[PDB]
């Protein structure tokens, strides 16, 4: 994952975009800065709906009985 | 503390319905963001710091605010619970879950009352 | 939170901060596909949430930090 | 607020929204159906917001208490 | 609350008076003015006497407890 | 106890407004009948009887209400008055009332202290 | 001022009303009921006026230095 | 509360007790002048009110409770 500076990412950000959709997460830094990252929604939402997604199912799976109950409640 | 998101709520709402079934859909656009939002507000101007009554202020406020067309009660205990984990506390089902959760959603228990099960069932 | 190019390379240093504020930022363009961008913990945080998800759909495990990647 | 029937609101409506932005209330009546109203979205926002402080707050009132 | 221009609105009124009815919140904007709302009356009173219920109880609050 | 209706209120206010000057009309239409019938219900609900009470809740809501688009501190203290000479209160001009009306007006007084100063004016 | 039943002032109402029109104000009276009266809003309108006007009136005699300082506060 | 003749000679018993409550119940009718009616006690009251202001207007007093009327 290419990590770019700010300024480039500022300076050259539709072309960042480009690259993006292409596929490639790029990671933004920031001197005295925590770094930040950006690919495409679909590979955003790819990774968090696939963690939501796990720590929901097993969420259910405890509580399955009273899920189930709860419906006719 | 973690909290849970409206956007997380709508999600944990969302794939309970498919898992589970019931209609889908928010009662009203931008319900989850409404009342969510203000459960994290009341938290944060009350100060509120125990996590069992943090907990309850979820499962209260969603189980009686009707976000959902359908799975309030279902999301209000499963995002309450969640809550618990989120924040180091184990949790597991129980017999007391579903008339807990239906007390809370008919106005019968209160959230300090929610609060003191949760923190007999699941405290230290 | 979504938002255009324009306004996000306009208003770069806000957007980073709101995004280490945990807050996700949609980046939108005119008839493409939109972009993202949140912190660097968050992300992975999505990540390792999610391989482990799928590692546990194949039932095996590890270790799959090899297809990180190369075949 | 003042109210007018359908065909005035479609026959007069630049001057409806005027009215509406000098801070005007205006009911829409529709034969055979349930009124509307038209009203800024500044003051409409404010409405909304107090009515879900309002609702959120009921959440919290035991059937105890109500009354 | 799907938002609408002007031209839209008045191209498409009896519609939008049925979503309104349905249920729906939709703003109706205009280049160089302030948008409106339009929504079911029903719906608008019930905000509105919520929103004065908050009015009248800040009246009470005094500037110490304001805060 | 005798009341003043929303319309008496306007009524007073349109008196005042023609004797003493200053710009006419409600500030949004029926907002009298929103403020004083409000008043009177917060003294049915909290069951307030002692006169000065109810005297100050009319003019705290008066003088902060904005009802009017003028004359509204004018309109609360003689509405405020009016109630305790026609509830058998003799009432007379003092150099407190402009700024105990300011106070309850600004929201640096509250009720119970605005009805205070009334019980000593004219209390027995 | 004419004193009528229930009946007739029920039975013959707009007969009422035009006669109160015509200046006369008119008593209806109930079996174990306190009596009401009616004429013209004119007519009603102008003794209520009257009498809020000389109870306002003296409020603000008796008010007036205040109510000409808080024009100025 | 106004209302007009219709609905007054249709509902009067409930219109003379919301009138036994403090009520005044304007009766509008179609293109004619509106009437009033309010409890006997209210009447006399803004009446017996009203008087006492313009026998003040004069400055003298009574007895007027003569042009009740007889000139």
């Amino acid at each position: 994952m290419q990590s770019i500076n700010f300024r480039t990412a500022r300076g050259n950000l539709s072309e960042v975009l480009n690259n993006v959709e292409a596929g490639e997460e790029v990671e933004i830094t920031r001197r005295g800065r925590e770094p930040a990252v950006i690919v495409s929604k679909a590979t955003f939402e790819a990774y968090k709906k696939a963690a939501l997604d796990a720590e929901f199912a097993s969420l259910f799976d405890t509580l399955d009985s009273t899920n189930k109950e709860l419906v006719n409640r | 503390m973690r909290h849970i998101s409206p956007e997380e709520l709508i999600a944990l709402h969302d794939a309970n319905i498919s898992r589970y079934g019931g209609l889908p859909g928010m009662s009203d656009p931008g319900r989850a963001e409404a009342i969510i939002g203000r459960v994290q507000a009341r938290v944060a101007y009350e100060e509120i710091t125990d996590l069992f009554e943090v907990s309850a202020t979820y499962l209260v406020a969603t189980a009686r605010g009707h976000i959902f067309n359908d799975a309030n009660k279902r999301t209000a205990l499963n995002s309450a619970l969640l809550f618990l984990r989120r924040n180091g506390v184990q949790v597991f089902d129980s017999p007391e879950l579903a008339d807990l959760t239906v007390g809370a959603a008919t106005g019968e228990i209160s959230v300090s009352s929610v609060a003191d099960t949760l923190r007999r069932l699941y405290g230290s």
